[PDB]
RNA sequence: AGUAGUAACAAGAUUUUUUCCGUCUCUUCUGCU
RNA sequence: ACGGAAAAAA
């Protein structure tokens, strides 16, 4: 039983005997003559591997107690598993035995061999050769005791004492009495001879499962015996004649010279919400800048900021009509001073009433916990309003036109390659050189420059001087045509305190940009703005020397370390356009069999439609279609949105059936009705959305002129 | 002229520009505030695809539960979720028929991968919601709390280390009438800055121990935790994904891998492959399907989305997929596998962590709980949120809804993808025996359908079959966003099959830069990418010239090596210009140390290291790669002081790590992570394979230390390493650490 | 010699909580504590990365580089500070002194670099002495296929190369698995008499016979050969439109 | 004011599949020809 | 086996 296991034997071969049947998942309330049989076996190997000592000489000697002495044998019955083989293969290579295939029990460092110990029940000779056919293949020594009194070892010859030997038979012997008194020995002798797994529910999950099936069932295993005593009836036929003729999915055919074109939303105009002046941003250069401390942002300010001279007292132009503007004149009027009489690299402002304004300092209200904020009978919650439809306008139209142009000035230099030499990084690199000659000149390239240098050089200000109110110059460097450098300056950024901790935590900041784009021509782009007239510059033309007012466009932005994070990274821009051109490139030169860029690039025949005038669609080339997906790239930089991500995926299901429809694959729709409504969701504020709107209607309304 | 890039469409095919229509060089939209609204917009769409049903209350949780499924029939095209039994039973079933021997070898797949699977597999998620504390956890803590709390309880079964112990662990804490937990609490002191004098709250955070309730215990090991998905692209308006705690993470599990089973075998399944072997799978069975057209045959495929997919799965009709895919097979696997429908069916969803509300009087702001939006006069809420607060008040239970119809976002992904290959598989030609047929493609939710038929009349029956038996279980084709056309061109997955599937750039826009890790790994990073892109997705050879320039340049600007005869000025450029005139052989200084780009189209495939190998200096690739170099770590020689050697250069660096929270004393919590790590460190001194292979077995940590210890003591005495007071030592130190573990 | 650890581990049992921690928690509990973390984990390591390299101490190296390096550069650049804390095992370090260990550094005679990343110096090796030919331009007809990213060995298996690399390198930590094979014997004794009085990591001599003898296949679109040394330059060999005629070495 | 959009910042605390890479470890600085 | 990045689908 158990209780015998309990009482006849040591508490630590008790929790040897335990801890061996925890390893197998077996309690020994469950199993008592098991647990009896693995005590046993357990005590047995005890006796044989104790009181055995080898000592300095070599001779094994028995001993009383543990009086310096290493012990004969190593016990490894009684551990764990992994244990135990870890023992066996340190055993295993440190002499040249093969390992055993089972677990042995001991191992006898005096002959070197591990050793098989079974206490049986029946004969020893029965068990013995049963053990021998369990281990045929392996050189394992076998000693087989048994309850009757006798042993049997391998081919008879005993390498234990014979002192110990008497001892086990004395103790089976005496447990073979023990269990012949308590009534167990017959049963323990009927006890030998896997186990299932087995997963019962407690009655609270049960009370869970009654209650987690269809209605009309009650019980869990009422609803598994329907599940598992279930044939197919014709179900399903029987349930589609009893539903109603209004569930279909009635194809209407698809015609886009019959659909209708986007409901651009109607209001106020759409307003300017770029990082900066793309079209109207008029820059203060330096040509070949050799002054002490060029590469610093502040030097190359001061040294643009000495080539315009013409500074007369600004006055508010443009008023922002939401804002104070006198703040904005106040805060250029103090950027201005300060840059004219510092040192050092960087110009941290003095945080003064107007810049604490502009740049919204304690605007935040106080943030306290529920807890102390209980009598406070004025909590409202914060206002989750959509945002205002707006119309669009012909700047951002004005903008991507200007945008796909090219300039005087190398504006992205590209940085050296290894040496070529397959003949495909030949051709490859004649691709490229007629890429970088068509792309480079761009001004989307001068916004990419514009953009990584403001949104580098504002997260940097905005994580080492996280209190200060940095002034952060708008800085880009080219080359000219000549092959001469210049450095450029656009204006400078105030940047506010910057204590970003979350991802979608904004730093504001002040933009203050030179312009020559008068603000009351277009008034409804800059609603944002403040535009003061800062200065005089005698622009030289072809023909005359006038006084064009130099603006100054004042506005407060803001930004997060996301967007200036992928503000950084606008140079895959560059990826995407010129991937998409070259794989027209590559296209092509599928067709055709041999290399078309040359053809491309240098056969200038207008072969892309790109343009829509008041005469009709206007074709350009390969070189004008690299700008214009680069130009479409920047600004799906520039501009993005959440409207632009919804505008683009709903839109580009319209313009898959447009393009079924072009293949003659007949195509169908099931609720047109509300693609329209989920394309026209997006359509809300954003410029670059309305433009992107108008640009489909324009396609739609030339895919319907191209099928008549 | 004004300029158009929609009009190349006029010329270049539209899938063969498709990479012009995704948007994938801004920043992707994030959600901010809170996703309390999200998860009652969720919570509100599932009970109001479902409210024919038959309400109720759990009579353990006291929660109200709508039982919809075998309801009255859908009679409109609005998402309905009143799924019938027998349909779904008969589709399963239909599915076993045509498919021979499918359930039996999935089954004993899984039969065979429960006994071996272990705890730590739960310790693969990425967050988890810890019952313990009431928040979102890594997996690995909130596991380890779950254990600690359960074996302080008593369920001592998940020390044999087998996972379908810790389930029976799981299963019958059930029970306690009171469970004590590890909570953790806060203490505010208005202590002032020293660099603002302004006054702050320093928070400090420590351990409390409390008991819960029966039913609060079942509350919280039900509860599904929600966030605010971010970063998501394509999507104008946000939407809350959901994480289970630790009682439900491990029966999700083991019925996931019983459907992904399922769903390796099925021709029909877009899951779980990906990539280039699920293109090639999909461009076979597009062969297969357009090769069993006959020669006077249409054929249609329609690119199908599936409208609320989780608002209209009900976790009782995979409690009928379960046991309708395990009959025959022995009744514990089945309760097993059953558990977590069952647990699913009766699960609440926690509402985020409130809102935030703005007194313009005393100009204050405050984050009001999900646990206080019940005592709260409705005046205080904008009218969205006060409709969402009246339309939720009454399936608040101890601050959690009640969710039982429907499923959270991507709980059971390979299940529904059975589901849906099932009712794909009911259009054979053999068994429909009617004049339309149909294939497709089944992803979790995305499909394509191919419908075969003489004419388009039966084009439009099979249509409506296939629309109407998706009705019938509880699937909802979008009629917005589901079009047909004749086969050859369709999309799925956002894979555009136009006579082949074409290349789609874009979308592998954002892996390109400098990833940040270090020099060498961001080297190695960058180049892989482009290599990458060059094979799988197409980017083209000058292109890949162009993103090697472009890498190469965002790399030198990253970690400030400029090339060393650069006019550039940084704060490591006199260094670098120190090694740029010294070094003779300058073509083999790396781009890290201010050398040459060696990269072009050729060697992509090939590290820095390796590439300028032959150009380097002795003395600097002797300084570069030496073995004695500091910014690595080095594992000390065990007993099989002396370090062994590094192999990495000296630009593997450690960058700083920043993890202090503001105005938070964080020594309470991590105190406990510092002791696991002391253990862990010290447990590789006896073991040195623990860290290459995970170590098995059910003794403690101390008893294997002692033994390995001992047997590594006996080995060094008889091979003649050490000496016999060396052993006599060991084995009297292990004596005294036993004694020591005695008493 | 193995004193060492052992008094550390009576010092580590010496306090209660780690005792009770080595006590109750088993070996394969000991994942799960080992995966254990309560502070925020940090994410999105590029943009770190990007504002963290304007820092002047963004890596945190070991206390012994205190040592190893000098405080000032010969410009004046302080190379290493220590933290702000009353302790040890780590000071923040610039740049600088990467720099200054790559140009004025102890020059080793041993490195281990062409020994443990020898697979690319082969692949060197084949790029090097390759033949191109000409490029012939059509449309790619190209089968997405399982092939070689790695080749492994000719006589092994994933799972008997594994086996391999276990019986090498961590001996007596293989559990009850025997390889039954027989070049798995030969394999593993060649690789045992190559790799004795081994001066490197434990690990990275696994790592290195896992990248030589263990095979690892991919699916990959190929138009041509699939052999494993042209599944290594198929970004060189193919597009879209073009072949490129290329020869290994 | 501004960023921004169904809710927050305007200082005070990461649910499933696939591809690729890596491997043991807590101060005053912002310069892309 | 751990960790990170990108994408897809809900
Ligand atoms: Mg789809
Ligand atoms: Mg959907």
């Amino acid at each position: 039983m158990e209780n015998f296991v309990r009482t006849n034997f040591n508490p630590m071969i008790l929790e040897r005997a335990e801890k061996t049947m925890k390893e197998y998942g077996e309690n020994p309330q469950n199993e008592g003559n098991k647990f009896a049989a693995i005590s046993t076996h357990m005590e047995v190997c005890f006796m044989y591997s104790d009181f055995h000592f080898i000592d300095l000489e070599g001779n094994t000697i028995v001993k009383e107690n543990d009086d310096m002495l290493k012990h004969r044998f190593e016990i490894i019955e009684g551990q764990e598993r992994n244990i135990a083989w870890t023992i066996v293969n340190s055993i295993c290579n440190m002499t040249e035995n093969s390992k055993p295939r089972f677990l042995p029990d001991l191992y006898d460092y005096k002959t070197n061999k591990f050793i098989e110990i079974g206490v049986t029940r029946r004969k020893v000779e029965d068990y013995y050769y049963e053990a021998a056919s369990k281990l045929k293949g392996e050189n394992v020594y076998i000693h087989i005791f048994s309850f009757d009194g006798e042993e049997m070892a391998t081919d008879d010859e005993y390498i234990l004492d014979e002192e110990s030997r008497a001892r086990i038979k004395t103790r089976l012997f005496v447990l073979r009495q023990e269990l012949a008194t308590a009534g167990l020995w017959d049963s323990f002798r009927q006890s030998e001879k896997t186990l299932e797994e087995e997963f019962s529910y407690p009655p609270t999950f049960q009370r869970l499962a009654n209650q987690s099936l269809p209605p009309s069932f009650k019980d869990y295993h009422q609803f598994k015996a329907y599940v598992s005593s279930f044939k197919a009836n014709g179900n399903i036929e029987a349930k589609l004649g009893a539903m109603s003729e209004k569930v279909n999915a009635q194809i209407e055919s698809f015609d886009p010279r019959t659909i209708r074109e986007l409901e651009l939303p109607e209001g106020k105009f759409c307003t300017q919400r770029s990082k900066f002046l793309l079209m109207d941003a008029m820059k203060l250069s330096v040509l070949n800048p050799a002054h002490e401390g060029e590469g610093i942002p502040m030097k190359d300010a001061k040294a643009c900021l000495d080539t315009f001279w013409g500074w007369k007292k600004a006055t508010i132009i443009k008023k922002h009509e939401k804002g104070v503007n006198t703040n904005y004149l106040m805060i250029w009027e103090q950027l201005l001073e300060s840059i004219k009489e510092m040192e050092g690299k960087f110009l941290n402002l003095k945080k003064t009433n107007h810049l604490k304004w502009g740049l919204g300092e304690g605007q935040a209200p106080e943030k306290m916990d529920f807890e102390d904020c209980k009598e406070v009978p004025d909590l409202f919650q914060y206002k989750s309003e959509p945002p205002e439809k707006r119309k669009l306008a012909s700047w951002i139209q004005s903008e991507f036109n200007k945008a796909s142009e090219l300039t005087n000035s190398n504006w992205i230099e590209f940085d050296e390659l290894g040496n070529d030499v397959a003949p495909i990084e030949h051709i490859a690199s004649r691709r490229r050189n007629f890429f970088t000659a068509e792309v480079s000149q761009c001004r989307a390239s001068e916004y990419i420059m514009k953009a990584v240098y403001i949104n580098t050089a504002l997260l940097n200000s905005s994580c080492t001087a996280m209190e200060e109110y940095q002034v952060i110059p708008i800085i880009t460097k080219c080359r000219d045509t000549s092959g001469q450098r210049r450095t450029n300056l656009y204006g400078f950024i105030i940047k506010g305190r910057s204590h970003l901790r979350n991802d979608t935590d904004v730093v504001n900041f002040i933009s203050l940009e030179f312009s020559l784009t008068d603000p009351r021509n277009e008034i409804h782009k800059w609603e944002k703005y403040c535009v003061l007239e800062i200065g005089d510059m005698e622009i030289r033309t072809s023909i005359s020397t006038i006084m064009k007012p130099v603006y100054l466009y004042v506005r407060t932005n803001g930004t997060s370390k996301i967007k200036m994070k992928w503000g950084m990274e606008m140079r895959r821009c560059l990826l995407q356009s010129l991937q998409q051109v070259e794989s027209m490139i590559e296209a092509e030169s599928a067709v055709k069999e041999k290399d078309m860029t040359e053809p491309f690039f240098r056969n200038r025949e207008n072969d892309w439609p790109i343009g829509e005038s008041p005469q009709g669609i206007e074709k350009g080339t390969i070189g004008k279609v690299c700008r214009v997906l680069l130009a479409k790239s920047v600004f799906n930089s520039i501009y993005a949105s959440a409207q632009l991500e919804g505008f683009s995926a709903e839109s580009r299901k319209l313009l898959l059936l447009i393009q079924a429809f072009r293949d003659n694959l007949d195509p169908g729709t099931f609720d047109l009705k509300g693609l329209y409504e989920a394309i026209e969701e997006c359509i809300i504020n954003d410029p670059w959305v309305l433009l992107n709107a108008s640009w489909f209607n324009s396609f739609l309304k030339a895919v319907q002129l191209s099928m008549g | 002229m004004d300029v158009n890039p929609m009009l190349i469409f006029l010329k270049v095919p539209v899938q063969n520009a498709i990479s012009t229509t995704f948007p994938y060089t801004g920043d992707p939209p994030y959600s901010h505030g809170t996703g309390t609204g999200y998860t009652m917009d969720t919570v509100i769409r599932t009970h109001d695809y479902s409210s024919r049903g038959i309400w109720k209350t759990n009579s353990e949780t006291g929660a109200q539960q709508l039982n919809p499924i075998d309801g009255p029939l859908p009679e409109d095209n609005e998402p309905s979720g009143y799924a019938q039994t027998d349909c779904v039973l008969e589709l399963i079933e239909g599915l076993d028929r045509s498919h021979p021997g499918l359930f039996e070898t999935a089954c004993q797949e899984t039969i065979d991968a429960i006994q071996q699977t272990r705890v730590d597999k739960l310790t693969q998620g990425r967050q988890t919601y810890d019952w313990t504390l009431n928040r979102n956890q890594p997996a690995a803590t909130a596991l380890a709390n779950t254990i600690e709390v359960f074996r302080k309880n008593g369920y001592k079964l998940n020390e044999s280390g087998r996972l379908i112990d810790f389930l029976k662990d799981v299963l019958l804490s059930f029970e306690n009438d009171s469970m004590e937990v590890t909570t953790h609490f806060q203490k505010k002191k208005r202590i002032r800055d020293n660099h603002s004098k302004k006054m702050i709250t320093q928070r400090t955070i420590g351990k409390k121990r409390v008991k819960l309730t029966k039913k609060n215990y079942l509350i919280r090991a039900l509860t599904l935790n929600t966030m605010t998905k971010d970063a998501e692209r394509g999507k104008l308006k946000r939407r809350a994904i959901a994480t289970p705690g630790m009682q439900i993470r491990g029966f999700v599990y083991f019925v996931e891998l019983l459907a992904r089973n399922i769903c390796e075998r099925l021709e029909q399944s877009g899951l779980p492959v990906g990539g280039n072997e699920k293109k090639a799978k999909l461009a076979n069975v597009i062969k297969k399907m357009m090769a069993k057209s006959t020669d006077e045959e249409l054929s249609y495929t329609i690119t199908g989305d599936n409208t609320k997919w989780n608002e209209n799965q009900n976790p009782r009709i995979f409690l009928a997929m379960v046991l309708r895919i395990t009959a025959g097979q022995p009744e514990w696997f089945r309760d097993l596998l059953a558990v977590a429908p069952i647990m699913f069916s009766n699960k609440v969803a926690r509402l985020g962590r409130g809102y935030m509300f703005e007194s313009k009087s005393m100009h204050l702001r405050t984050q009001i709980s999900a646990e206080n939006l019940s005592d709260i006069n409705l005046r205080y809420f904008n009218e969205d949120t006060k409709k969402k607060i009246e339309k939720i008040r009454h399936l608040m239970v101890e601050g959690t809804a009640s969710l039982s119809p429907g499923m959270m976002m991507g709980m059971f992904n390979m299940l529904s993808t059975v589901l849906g290959v099932s009712v794909l598989n009911l259009g054979q030609r053999e068994i429909l025996k009617r004049t339309y047929w149909w294939d497709g493609l089944q992803s979790s939710d995305d499909f394509a359908l191919i419908i075969n038929g003489h004419f388009k009349e039966d084009i439009q029956q099979g249509v409506n079959h296939f629309y109407r038996t998706c009705k019938l279980v509880g699937i909802n084709m979008s009629q917005k966003k589901s079009y047909i056309n004749k086969t050859g061109t369709f999309e799925f997955t956002s894979f555009f099959y136009r006579y082949g599937f074409v290349a789609n750039f874009s979308m592998e826009l954002p892996s390109f830069g400098v990833a940040g890790n270090n020099e060498s790994a961001d080297m190695s990073i960058g180049t892989t990418v482009i290599k990458t892109n060059m094979i799988n997705n197409d980017l083209g050879p000058a292109t890949a010239q162009m993103a090697i320039q472009l890498f190469i340049k965002d790399y030198r600007y990253t970690y400030r090596c400029h090339r060393g005869d650069t006019n550039l000025e940084t704060r490591r450029t006199k260094s670098i210009k120190r090694l740029w005139t010294e070094t003779i052989s300058k073509a083999g200084l790396l781009v890290a140390d201010g050398g040459p780009n060696p990269y072009n189209l050729r060697n992509l495939h090939i590290p820095e290291v390796c590439l300028k190998w032959s150009l380097m200096d002795p003395d600097y690739r002797g300084r570069l790669c030496n073995p004695n170099n500091p910014f690595v770590h080095h594992m000390e020689v065990e007993s099989t002081s002396l370090e062994y050697d590094a192999v990495a250069t000296t630009h593997s660096w450690t960058p700083k790590r920043n993890r202090s929270i503001l105005n938070t004393n964080q020594r309470g919590i991590l105190e406990d992570e510092r002791i696991y790590q002391k253990c862990c460190q010290v447990f590789e001194k006896f073991f040195p394979s623990s860290t290459y292979r995970r170590p098995i077995g059910m003794a403690s940590m101390l008893d294997a230390m002692l033994s390995r210890a001992r047997i590594d003591a006996r080995i060094d005495l008889e091979s003649g390493r050490i000496s016999s007071q060396d052993f006599s030592e060991i084995t009297n130190t292990c004596k005294a650490i036993e004694a020591l573990k005695r008493q | 010699s193995g004193m060492e650890r052992i008094k550390e581990l009576m010092e580590m049992v010496k306090n209660s909580r780690m005792r009770e921690i080595l006590t109750t928690t088993s070996v394969d509990h000991m994942a799960v504590i080992k995966k254990y973390t309560s502070g925020r984990q940090e994410k999105n390591p590029a943009l770190r990365m990007k504002w963290m390299m304007a820092m002047k101490y963004p890596i945190s190296a070991s206390s012994r580089i205190r040592e190893m390096i000098p405080e000032k550069d010969e410009d004046g650049n302080t190379l290493w500070t220590n933290t702000k804390d009353a302790g040890s095992n780590r000071v923040l370090v610039s740049p600088n002194a990467v720099t200054w260990w790559n140009r004025a550094g102890p020059v080793s005679d041993v490195v281990h670099y062409p020994r443990v990343y020898k697979m690319y110096f082969d692949r060197l090796e084949r790029l090097t002495h390759g033949t191109f030919g000409p490029v012939k331009f059509y449309n790619q007809v190209k089968v997405r296929k399982r092939v070689d990213i790695n080749p492994g060995h000719k006589d092994l298996t994933s799972r008997e190369a594994q086996e391999v690399i276990m019986e090498v390198v961590f001996p007596n930590e293989v559990g009850a698995r025997t390889l039954s094979s027989d070049a798995q014997l030969t394999i593993t004794k060649e690789k045992k008499e190559e790799l004795k009085n081994c001066k490197i990591s434990p690990i990275m001599v696994a790592y290195m016979l896992e990248r030589e003898l263990v095979r690892r296949t991919r699916f990959l679109p190929i138009a041509g050969a699939t052999s494993s040394t042209y599944v290594e330059v198929l970004h060189l060999t193919q597009g879209t439109c073009w072949e490129q005629q290329y020869t290994p070495g």
